[PDB]
């Protein structure tokens, strides 16, 4: 759901269409995303759900797939 | 699971906001919520000479007089630096908990979390000793929002990081203490010292001062109130040449680093956005605790704030003339939506 | 006939200007004012929102040539930013009492070749009056750029008031009154003497202290361990060394390297203003019958060996040119205060 | 000699070994080199004749294979 939505943006942003794109995949910790990527996740959430303010940028809620479909719900 | 610990834009001020809470102090509606500011701040050009002027620098801040003193003087305590001798570290650590707690300064590389072994950063890192962790080492609290959170450190590892060699940014012993427990007579006046500094800062803020001082890093001059965001956006047209140059291939190592400084300068500022913002959404919940929220009808501040930060978000990771021109938009309207929020708060004070 | 210059543009063009009035500002000014000092900013007290990074660097200028100049031809360096109908009139005045330096951005000036980029400081020149053709003629005081150029009225009036202005040079003259009486003339060396003991004296008092500001804590130490203490605290940067030797970087690393680059460029400089200032301490010391003091003693060519070793540090940054740049240093401050400390007792 | 001294010594500066150098060539106000290529002409002139502090580092005596040909000549007596 959200997840599905979350798996296809981060699909655009990964480096290479051959890279395991599994829920807990981590994205930043692991430097395979960065900010350019971050922004785009920003720009979605602020567009389709509610605008997040600094305080929900936190490693805790992007590092996953998982995590930042998590985040949206929450929000 | 679900993390508890507090955090902020500027590391330090999630930190104090850790340390606050011990004593009963809410730091970002009681404290950061009750002091509104706005700042234009200018490094440029005064009497030669001036060796630590490398450039022309201009920023943003909404901290005002800032944490340490107000935090200071609302809570009747003292929130002083030192370096700190090796051998008095471990002791002072121990000795501020009981009234508060600590800064400790380290650098970038002393904190696995930051992942930055090959740099000391710009400027060095802020934690705060929290007791012993599960495994008897030294717990930590990380305050900035994106790392927040607990870490643990030995003993011989916090000793290292407060002591590095060499130590380009003297963290040497560098501590903030925080004795800010407030008495029992005190803790029951908080919000109503709380009141009386939201009314002080918005008098300060509409009062409009400027000034300007000469110092070897260059004539410092600043602009408070509701003409320091439109004065702001007027001197960062002056960065218009970024988005042509950052957008050309055949960089001289001079045009790169005009480049990266640029880029650096609205980085910073982006972190000011932010912190406009957390300190805007503190004030509005010190106001609808006050019972004042009627009085300033539905202005949402810090909701302009946070379209500013994201518009610098935009513009820091892709220089472009679009970017730059929605930055200012979004301060334009951050200006606007903060006198009229000011002006209709401090009628009902 | 030429033009006088300096590794500070401000300072090669205050050259031009005191020549005007009959004063040597290499020798008289700054070779009578004997400094050594590291300068630091770094974390003090919050908030300090121009804080951006720690920053090192040295001054070999102490008081500065405008506290001098004025206080010993009895005139004043003043800065004024003038609104654009009084300009004109502004610089005529000033030239009949000495001169002004007008500020500029790169951009505006052309031999200096830099249109897409107003520079991270403004520039500087000095108007050298009227042509015939009606051209103002501008002193370039960088030792790379030194010569004379032209400029229309409009293109001066136009390069004084830009939009955007990102330096605030508007307008923005700092005009130097400072033609002496014939009886100060007379004294300029015997001033310059006094100016000369005074600033020795204040290198080995070696005061020290720091002062907050919204730019961060400045701390500052002077004398002796001036250098010592600049070399131990640009240990810190070696870090430099490893990471500007890699074909990958983040924004973030790039940034440190181009930040730690520019660290040393900016030390650099300062290194050759100081070989600039001892070369003019050199020349005083001779004129004043004083030479003998100091017989061997060359702090001019040491610190113009440290000068190169920044040059090479900054153009390559790696662990040897890092090296040599700390024992070049090292150098310069021995010959400094063995000379100090000789010439002083002749004062 | 020492014309000659300055082309041999500028001739592995050079982008390629297809670029002209003469006497008059422009070697830094066209662009042509930069600092690196400024560096090493500072360290051979420090090394074979008499070092050059900061006031003798101007276009004008670096800007043409003649120009330093004649820095380096002014400089050495
Ligand atoms: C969120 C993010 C990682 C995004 O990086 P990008 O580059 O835009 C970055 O903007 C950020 O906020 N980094 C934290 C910097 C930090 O540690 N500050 C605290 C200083 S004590
Ligand atoms: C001599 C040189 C061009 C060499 O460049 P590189 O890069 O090492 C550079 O070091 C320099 O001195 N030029 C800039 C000086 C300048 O314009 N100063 C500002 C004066 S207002």
């Amino acid at each position: 759901s959200l997840l599905v939505d979350v798996l296809e943006l981060l699909r655009p942003l990964l480096p290479s269409a051959d890279t395991e794109l599994t829920p807990d995949t981590e994205l930043f910790s692991s430097q395979l995303l960065d900010s350019l990527a971050l922004e785009e996740i920003q720009a979605a959430i602020e567009s389709r759900w509610v605008p997040l303010p600094p305080e929900e940028l936190t490693l805790a809620n992007f590092n996953t797939p998982a995590a930042i479909a998590e985040t949206i719900a929450r929000t | 699971s679900v993390d508890q610990t507090l955090h902020a834009p500027h590391c330090e001020v999630g930190c104090a906001a850790n340390v606050a809470r011990r004593v009963g102090v809410d730091l970002a509606r009681q404290v950061i919520g009750a002091h509104w500011a706005s700042r234009m701040l200018v490094r440029e050009v005064g009497t030669f000479p001036q060796p630590l002027l490398d450039r022309t620098q201009v920023t943003f801040s909404a901290q005002g007089e800032g944490w340490p003193a107000l935090l200071a003087r609302m809570t009747g305590g003292e929130v002083t630096s030192r370096h700190v001798p090796r051998e008095e570290l471990l002791s002072t650590l121990h000795a501020d908990r009981a009234e508060g707690g600590t800064l400790l300064f380290m650098e970038d590389r002393a904190c696995p979390w930051l992942d930055s072994a090959h740099s000391p950063g710009m400027l060095p890192h802020v934690v705060v000793p929290d007791g012993v962790a599960p495994d008897g080492s030294w717990q930590l609290i990380e305050g900035h929002s994106w790392w927040r959170g607990r870490y643990a450190m030995s003993e011989q590892d916090l000793l290292a990081a407060s002591y590095p060699d060499p130590d380009p940014h003297h963290v040497a012993g560098r501590v903030l203490s925080l004795r800010i427990r407030p008495s029992a007579e005190r803790a029951a006046q908080l919000d109503t010292l709380a009141r009386q500094e939201l009314a002080a800062g918005l008098r300060t803020y509409l009062a409009a001062e400027c000034g300007e001082t000469e110092t070897p890093a260059g004539r410092i001059v600043w602009a408070n109130g509701p003409q320091s965001v439109p004065l702001l956006v007027e001197r960062l047209r002056g960065w218009d040449y970024l988005c042509p140059l950052a957008a050309r291939n055949d960089l001289s190592t001079e045009h790169a680093r005009d480049v990266a400084l640029g880029r650096y300068l609205f980085l910073a500022l982006t972190d000011e956005l932010a912190f406009a913002a957390y300190a805007r959404a503190g004030t509005l919940r010190l106001v609808e605790g006050l019972g004042l929220a009627g009085a300033v009808g539905g202005l949402r501040p810090d909701e302009a704030w946070r379209l500013a930060w994201r518009s610098g978000q935009k513009l820091y990771r892709r220089l472009d003339r679009q970017n730059l021109s929605a930055l200012f938009s979004a301060l334009e309207k951050a200006a606007e939506v903060d006198v009229e929020y000011a002006r209709r708060l401090l009628k009902e004070l």
